[PDB]
């Protein structure tokens, strides 16, 4: 009666309890998976952008010696 | 008449109840008592499983039977 | 059967699905309430990217479940 009732309203809290554990688990498990994953997504534009960082000063480098010898041959 | 709902636990519910009841009306009555939805009410009398369209005189429910009551909690 | 759906930028998606949807028939139901079209979405529950052929019933995600939505580049 009252007895049937209480073991159902303590099962019922031993399930909630259960759903939260899990909804906590899961959580825990994606929140770690995407900052892994947004991580190595950070990391590799920067090394697309270090690609493009020293191309640039490869470039860079050349028109400097470019300039040099047009400044020697233009200043008479 | 009297019949009677146990749970494994060993817990022992008495109703009154009417041959001609629905399983259904008998799982209403178990709400009306205990506060157990009637959709985590499952009800086994004679190793059947009791559809809640059924009568008690439909499973030869008599006076004193003792049917067996299984909650589903997990999963649903 | 009620299913959540968490973005990145803090707001929280309600979807009403069936066990047994695709998780491309999710990614769409995302795109009815978000215009997120389903080839940049990617969900994540549990740690691990779910494929589009896949039920909601095989990864055994169950009512109130949350799912975490990831966009493409």
């Amino acid at each position: 009666p009252g007895e049937l009732r209480r073991e159902y309203e303590e099962e019922i809290s031993k399930v909630a309890a259960e759903r939260r554990a899990s909804e906590e688990e899961e959580n825990k498990a994606s929140e770690e998976y995407i900052q892994r994953l947004l991580a190595e997504e950070e990391e590799e534009e920067k090394r697309q952008a270090e690609k493009r960082r020293r191309a640039m000063e490869e470039q860079l480098k050349s028109d400097e010696e470019l300039a040099r010898k047009l400044s020697i041959d233009i200043n008479n | 008449m009297q019949i009677f709902v146990k749970t494994l636990t060993g817990k022992t519910i008495t109703l009154e109840v009417e041959p001609s009841d629905t399983i259904e009306n008998v799982k209403a009555k178990i709400q009306d008592k205990e506060g157990i939805p009637p959709d985590q009410q499952r009800l086994i009398f004679a190793g059947k499983q009791l559809e809640d369209g059924r009568t008690l005189s439909d499973y030869n429910i008599q006076r004193e039977s003792t049917l067996h009551l299984v909650l589903r909690l997990r999963g649903g």
